[PDB]
């Protein structure tokens, strides 16, 4: 709807907050004393998909005609 | 006309037709080059040129009744 709104159109009509999925980062701040740290256990192997356009095709124009 | 010595030529004119030219400082016409004497003179009034370099020159187009 605009403005973080969403409409959901299941089973009545209800207007809700759209969220965003958080992300991390591969940054790791070094490490220069002893102190708590939290390593992962595992991982998930993602695929994430990007299109770009690169390409059209050419025009030739007899304006007069 | 009467018969001299020659005598004046004369043409009918039936149809109006398309005529590249090229003109000197002054703004006389010098050289012509009429659009319809052939299948290169068509390719130099769509151009504007008269000495033609070779190339690739697209989008040339038949007129039909
Ligand atoms: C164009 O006119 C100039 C003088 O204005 C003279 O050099 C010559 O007649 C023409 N030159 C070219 C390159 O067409």
């Amino acid at each position: 709807l605009g403005d973080g709104f969403c409409a959901d159109l299941l089973s009545n009509v209800v207007v809700r907050r759209m969220t965003f999925e958080k992300h991390d980062t591969t940054y790791v701040a070094p490490v220069t004393n002893e102190r708590f740290t939290e390593l992962p256990l595992d991982h998930q192997l993602v695929l994430t998909e990007q299109f770009l356009q690169t390409t059209m095709p050419k025009f030739s124009i007899s304006c007069e005609t | 006309g009467p018969v001299n010595a020659r005598m004046t030529k004369f043409n009918v004119v039936t149809e109006i037709s398309s005529v590249l030219v090229l003109t000197d400082q002054s703004g006389a016409v010098t050289r012509y080059s009429y659009c319809a004497d052939g299948f290169v003179n068509g390719l130099q009034c769509k151009l504007r040129l008269f000495d033609i370099p070779p190339g690739v020159y697209s989008n040339s187009e038949v007129e039909y009744p």
